[PDB]
DNA sequence: ATCTGACACGTGCCTGGAGACTAGGGAGTAATCCCCTTGGCGGTTAAAACGCGGGGGACAGCGCGTACGTGCGTTTAAGCGGTGCTAGAGCTGTCTACGACCAATTGAGCGGCCTCGGCACCGGGATTCT
DNA sequence: AGAATCCCGGTGCCGAGGCCGCTCAATTGGTCGTAGACAGCTCTAGCACCGCTTAAACGCACGTACGCGCTGTCCCCCGCGTTTTAACCGCCAAGGGGATTACTCCCTAGTCTCCAGGCACGTGTCAGAT
């Protein structure tokens, strides 16, 4: 729609929810330590997620500009996939 | 407890120096003293490789003016440029 | 005169920035015109961002400078974005974009 | 775990760069490449932390595993 | 055409030449320098135009992996400033 | 003149190199305009360097140095 | 074994990348062990990058090492690879890539 | 007037590898500068460590954790074990 | 199969590297207060979860016209070779000026209190697309 | 015309601005030694003017590969309405382990001194380009 457009664009706020971003990322990280498992300080998961959440929105955004080349309007997945091997990483 | 170096207190000076109304947010302070580190990180370390590259050993106002000249966009090296030599002609204008 | 700051005009630590370039081995000898040079040009970039940043909050009616501001006054801008063109400000969301193929 | 983030709230963060309208399998897709970007950053900030001889993996540590990768955050004392 | 596409992937050569790129090079460097023409030193232009030839063959892949992206077979321009506008 | 000098076969057997198969015949406006910018960016930084130097003669070196500095550095002159 | 070369079981100097590191202004007190450290490091990059230039530049039958092999024993590898996804090898040449739609 | 090099060892490195195939003195040059950048990646990386965490010194510990930060899956790990292999034999003497 | 030439290899020497020992301070190791981060129970609810109708768009098709590869004379400047030059890279020799460095001195700038107002939020008018 | 969406007033509340006592690093003054800034000599290679060759750019004929705008089939996201459920605030409790100081062994800068590793010269012989 479009109403939710401009409303997630005005909004400064954190658009995935604190707490499973947290045990996503404490389970990442007792995959590496040598098993053991670390603490992170409050603030960590939040410099974390803001920047996954940036990440996530630039990815969405370039992958777009190639949907509406394309000629569709939708985005299918290899949009994300292509633009992602395009941009060097 | 330990004494922590920042630039608040100077971001907020300049701040009311610009338009005599506006405060910050603290997080705003947060943006602005790493702001302040990160350009101070790119332009002392290229001044190092400068001055590494050119095999001397020293820091030089023609060096950090090498460095504004090449790390910042089209007209804004220039007019930062000549705040760099103007502020440095009137410091040697006392001394 | 009894500062070196306030002897060039300026409003940043000379001082302090010449203490950091001694203590961060970027090398040995660090003459005395360079940390005032380097904290002249720290001063514009300063004044700089917070002009404009000023002017968009004039704009939305406010009297703080939040962190969308920050993000609005450095993008909403062409050489400011072509050098800041890679980092995340934080809290500061996107500036309003909406495609052309896509509106009816 | 990794399904805990949201389906709508994929929705949100792709409605928040411009797009109209979202596949179906796109979901997978981003759950992907989430983790493949959260396993390199905390795989840097790991190697800071353990490095340090500390354990609480602190803020500033991360600030720096997403300074080497050019994408640096502000705000949290870089 | 194929014959052609592999004998210019199997060789290691270079593709534009050395006189019009000098040229090109002084001119561009003549616009700079306060207009007092500096002295190219002979391999720098080599440097040069292998730094050049490396920049637009990738890019010329990466708009092509844009035009087969998008159903065609050709290369038009949108596809090479948009593969330039993507990759920052 | 020079700039529309290089050749427009050398255009396309730089576009053959990387896998194309057709080309439309107003890319190669664009290619020179992408071409020139490229040029622009790492001759200022050349410039600077072997001015900053004072040294007439635009050295390899430093050429080399230039695209170290904006990342697309390049092997084989001294890196 | 006077010198730290083959006191180190190396074949890289250790010399001289302690010259480096003292020279350098990376740190100031640059310890004992690292300058060796580095040397193995580097020793190893340089002796797996040449198993793999070598053997290709065997394949395709030539007795030296050019630098298009230097590229394909590059290309071919995914560490290797990623370690150097920017880097331009001059006289290089590019990877032997064409798609199966296009044709 | 003398100019430093590193194509002798890599040159002792290749025929220690394989035997039959030298180096074409181009691919010297490169590999020459390839050895220069990783070197001044790794020891870039040493610095900014030891100044991040208010240290002095570069050591041998900060070295393995620089290579185990810039280089890729595999190749940290031997790499890493190389080194510690080295310091050992280096160090029993 | 052969030549055109450069990678591989041999002596002088010379600058940098190793050995032996000094001298100061840096980082290991322990020790204590305490910040704060994990862990776990009420309770409110915002938001996630989901079934189905409904049109919006993905996708195959197709025929029309349009612009691009390729053949073939035909010209145009690139490239190599002489070959002569002189600019400016590079080395080097003093020599002053400037930056480390020490020792005391003093505000500058920082932690902490603390009271104060800008905005978050709620609530009400009013105006008005599609 | 149903929510949508802009001024304005009211109420509250938690961060900001500002004052205040205070360690500590930033200035001032003086010593000094070494690094870079100019003269001055060499002398390598970047420029350039012309000649001769010739590989490549080029202009068009033209045939057809193929871009693409309009066509219909079908499926598949979006929105709506009820369900349900796990985040979130708030409280509480408690125990790592951060941080910061006190001590001190040893680990590296530094300096004299001897010596050989490596580079810079020449000289050959076969590796590859057609």
């Amino acid at each position: 729609w479009l109403k939710e457009i401009r409303k997630l664009q005005k909004s400064t706020h954190l658009l995935i929810r604190k707490l499973p971003f947290s045990r996503l990322a404490r389970e990442i990280c007792v995959k590496f330590t040598r098993g053991v498992d670390f603490n992170w300080q409050a603030q960590a998961l939040l410099a974390l997620q803001e920047a996954a959440e940036a990440f996530l929105v630039h990815l969405f955004e370039d992958a777009y500009l190639l949907t509406l080349h394309a000629g569709r309007v939708t985005l299918f997945p290899k949009d994300v996939q292509l633009a992602r091997r395009i941009r060097g990483l | 407890k330990s004494r922590k170096e920042s630039y608040a207190i100077y971001v907020y000076k300049v701040l009311k120096q610009v338009h005599p109304d506006t405060g910050i947010s603290s997080k705003a302070m947060s943006i602005m003293n790493s702001f302040v580190n990160d350009v101070f990180e790119r332009i002392a370390g290229e001044a190092s490789r400068l001055a590494h590259y050119n095999k001397r050993s020293t820091i030089t106002s023609r060096e950090i003016q090498t460095a504004v000249r090449l790390l910042l966009p089209g007209e804004l090296a220039k007019h930062a440029v000549s705040e760099g030599t103007k502020a440095v002609t009137k410091y040697t204008s006392a001394k | 005169a009894k500062t070196r700051s306030s002897r060039a005009g300026l409003q940043f630590p000379v001082g302090r920035v010449h203490r950091l370039l001694r203590k961060g081995n970027y090398a040995e000898r660090v003459g005395a015109g360079a940390p005032v040079y380097l904290a002249a040009v720290l001063e514009y970039l300063t004044a700089e961002i917070l002009e404009l940043a000023g002017n968009a909050a004039r704009d939305n009616k406010k009297t703080r400078i939040i962190p969308r501001h920050l993000q609005l006054a450095v993008r909403n801008d062409e050489e400011l974005n072509k050098l800041l063109g890679r980092v995340t400000i934080a809290q500061g969301g996107v500036l309003p974009n909406i495609q052309s193929v896509l509106l009816p | 775990n990794i399904q805990g983030i949201t389906k709508p709230a994929i929705r949100r963060l792709a409605r928040r760069g411009g797009v109209k309208r979202i596949s179906g399998l796109i979901y997978e897709e981003t759950r992907g490449v989430l983790k493949v970007f959260l396993e390199n950053v905390i795989r840097d900030a790991v190697t800071y932390t353990e490095h340090a001889k500390r354990k609480t993996v602190t803020a500033m540590d991360v600030v720096y595993a997403l300074k080497r990768q050019g994408r640096t955050l502000y705000g949290f004392g870089g």
